[PDB]
C-alpha cells in the first residue's frame, strides 16, 4: 500500500483521492494519504474553498515512483512532485505516519467500485491523452480543451482523445454512405477497433478515463468525449457480443458512481434516450437500462 | 444558417445556388389487394432541382426500377435524393457548381450534408419559406417526361420560359412560386385561368403560355383571387 504525503496545506481545499473526499482547513496539520491500494490508477483531486474556479488534479500509479504534493504559492496550486531519491521519502513517510498526520485510503473489502470505473485505463495511454513527457503523472482541469473542441487554442494543454466525428470522411465510406451514417459498424469495428484502438480494451480505457475527467473536473469536453464513444457503440448494428456485455457493466457502475445532484450538467438526454430506446443496441444494456430508469427516470 | 423572408434578395445574387425540393421522388398510389389488405405501387417520380437567378431546372427522373427489392422506401428517397444531387454537382464544371444548395424539407439536410463531404465548401442550408415545389408536376409538360420515362433520364428547363428578357429574376421567381401556389390549392381553377383563351399557346420551347406583360398582370391578378377564394372556401371565412 503506497503513500502520496504532502509538505503541508497551506490553503484551505477540499482534497479528492479516487471517489472519495476531505476537507482540509487554512494551515492544518495534514500530510497526505497512506494506504493507497497498489494495482490500480489514482486520482488525487483539489478545490480550492476560497475560489470553487478550477477544480484540478494529478493521474497517477505508484508503481511508476514516489510522488507527493507540495503547495507553489506562485501559482496558487497543489503541484505533484517526484521524489527521486527513494531513501529520503521512505524517512518522510515513516515520520508523518509515526505522527498519525495522514488520512487513510478508505476502501471497503467488499466493494470493487474504483477497480469497476478503472478497469481499462492505463497510466501509459493517459500520458498520450495527457502530453507531458517530463513527468510519470498527468495534470488535468476543469477548462482544458479537447483537440476536437480547438479544431471548432494552446496544443500544448489540450485533451488529445481520439476524435469521432459521425458526419466525416473518416466515418463515411465514398460510396457507402446512407449505409455507414444509419449502420456506424464500418467506423467503430475497421476505423476505431482494428485501425486507431488495436483493441476493445483501449477503447474502454479511454471511454471510462473521459468519464472520470467529465465527473471529477467537470470537464465538459471530456463529457462530449464520454457520450461520443457510447453513441458510437450504439449506433452500430454488429458490435462483439464481449464488448456490448463489457459496456453494459462500464455504464452501469458509471451511473451507479455519479453523484444524484449533478446528473443534469454530467447526462445528455438525446444520448441516452437514443442509446436505450431506439438505437440497434436498445436490448442489449439491460443492467444499465435498469438503474437509468430506477435513479434518473427524468432524464428519459 | 436557415434561408427566410429577410434573407430572400440573396436568392437573386451572383453566388451559384440551387434549391433542392425531395417531395416527388418517391410517389405511390395506395390500394387493396384480393385478401382485402392494403398494398402500394410505386409511379415514376422526380428531383426538382432549381437555380432561382437563371430558371435552369435540373429534372432528374426516378424511374420505378430504383425501388426494386429495397425497403424502407421513404428513408431511401432522401438519400437517393442526395445522391443524385452530389452526381449533378461533380458533373458540373468548378466555375458552374454551386456556392450553396437549399433543401426545401429539413430532413434533406444530413443525407445532402453526408453525399457532399467532398465540397466542404459548399453550404446546405433549411429554408423557413413554404416553398410550393410539390406542385411541379401541375406542369403538363414536366408531368409527361415523367410519366413516359422507362429509365433514370435528367431533362434540362427553363422554368421561367423567355421571362427574364422582360422582368427581373426577384419578379420571375414572384410569378413561378405564384403560379404553382395557385396549381397547389387548386388544380382544375390554375389550370382553366393559364388555358381559357385559345388566341394564347405554350410555345414548342415553353412551359407557360405566350402572354403579353399586361395579360400576366391579369393572369397573376385571377391565381391571388383563386388563392384568397379557395382560403375562404377552407376556413369558412
Amino acid at each position: 500500500m503506497n503513500t502520496v504525503p504532502f509538505t503541508s496545506a497551506p490553503i484551505e481545499v477540499t482534497i479528492g483521492i479516487d471517489q472519495y473526499s476531505f476537507n482540509v482547513k487554512e494551515n492544518q496539520p495534514f500530510h497526505g494519504i497512506k494506504d493507497i491500494p497498489i494495482g490500480h490508477v489514482h486520482v488525487i483531486h483539489f478545490q480550492h474553498a476560497d475560489n470553487s474556479s478550477m477544480r484540478y488534479g494529478y493521474w497517477f500509479d505508484c508503481r511508476m515512483g514516489n510522488f507527493y504534493i507540495q503547495y507553489d504559492p506562485k501559482d496558487g496550486l497543489y503541484k505533484m512532485m517526484e521524489e527521486r531519491d527513494g531513501a529520503k521519502f521512505e524517512n518522510i513517510v515513516h515520520n508523518f505516519k509515526e505522527r498519525q498526520m495522514m488520512v487513510s485510503y478508505p476502501k471497503i473489502d467488499e466493494d470493487d467500485t474504483w477497480y469497476n470505473l478503472t478497469e481499462f485505463v492505463q497510466m501509459d495511454k493517459i500520458r498520450k491523452i495527457v502530453r507531458k513527457d517530463e513527468n510519470q503523472f498527468s495534470y488535468v482541469d476543469s477548462s482544458m480543451t479537447t483537440v476536437q473542441e480547438n479544431e471548432l487554442s494552446d496544443p500544448a494543454h489540450s485533451l488529445n482523445y481520439t476524435v469521432i466525428n459521425f458526419k466525416s470522411r473518416e466515418a463515411i465510406r465514398p460510396g457507402h454512405e446512407m449505409e455507414d451514417f444509419l449502420d456506424k459498424s464500418y467506423y467503430l469495428n475497421t476505423v476505431m477497433l482494428q485501425g486507431i484502438f488495436k483493441n476493445s480494451s483501449n477503447y474502454f480505457g479511454e471511454l471510462q478515463f473521459a468519464f472520470l475527467n467529465a465527473m471529477f473536473f467537470g470537464n465538459y469536453g471530456s463529457s462530449l468525449q464520454w457520450h461520443a464513444m457510447i453513441e458510437l457503440i450504439c449506433s452500430s448494428a454488429t458490435v462483439p457480443k464481449h464488448m456490448l456485455d463489457k459496456l453494459d457493466e462500464i455504464l452501469y457502475y458509471q451511473i451507479k458512481t455519479l453523484p444524484e445532484q449533478y446528473s443534469d450538467i454530467l447526462l445528455n438526454e438525446r444520448v441516452w434516450n437514443i442509446c436505450l430506446y431506439s438505437s440497434f443496441q436498445k436490448n442489449s444494456l439491460h443492467n444499465t437500462e435498469k438503474i437509468m430508469e430506477n435513479k434518473y427516470p427524468e432524464l428519459l | 444558417g436557415a434561408m427566410n423572408s429577410s434573407n430572400y434578395a440573396e436568392l437573386f445574387n451572383n453566388d451559384i445556388k440551387l434549391f433542392v425540393d425531395d417531395t416527388n421522388v418517391y410517389r405511390v398510389t395506395v390500394h387493396k389487394t384480393f385478401e382485402g389488405n392494403v398494398a402500394t405501387k410505386a409511379i415514376n417520380g422526380c428531383i426538382f432541382t432549381l437555380n432561382p437567378k437563371t430558371g435552369h431546372l435540373f429534372l432528374k427522373i426516378i424511374h420505378t426500377s430504383v425501388w426494386a427489392g429495397q425497403k424502407r422506401l421513404s428513408q431511401l428517397a432522401k438519400w437517393k435524393t442526395a445522391e443524385e444531387v452530389s452526381a449533378l454537382v461533380r458533373s458540373l464544371p468548378k466555375e458552374e457548381q454551386p456556392k450553396q444548395i437549399i433543401v426545401t424539407r429539413k430532413a434533406m439536410l444530413d443525407p445532402l450534408e453526408v453525399h457532399m463531404l467532398d465540397f466542404p465548401n459548399i453550404a446546405i442550408r433549411p429554408t423557413e419559406l413554404r416553398l410550393p415545389f410539390s406542385a411541379a408536376m401541375s406542369i403538363d409538360k414536366l408531368s409527361d417526361v415523367v410519366m413516359k420515362a422507362t429509365e433514370p433520364q435528367m431533362v434540362l428547363f427553363n422554368i421561367y420560359d423567355d421571362w427574364l428578357d422582360r422582368i427581373s429574376s426577384y419578379t420571375a421567381f414572384s410569378r413561378l412560386t405564384l403560379l404553382l401556389r395557385a396549381l397547389k390549392t387548386n388544380e382544375e381553377s390554375a389550370k382553366m385561368i393559364l388555358l381559357s383563351d385559345p388566341t394564347i399557346t405554350i410555345k414548342s420551347y415553353h412551359l407557360w403560355p405566350s402572354f403579353t406583360d399586361e395579360q400576366w398582370i391579369t393572369i397573376e391578378s385571377q391565381m391571388r383571387d383563386l388563392i384568397l377564394t379557395e382560403y375562404g372556401r377552407k376556413y369558412n371565412v
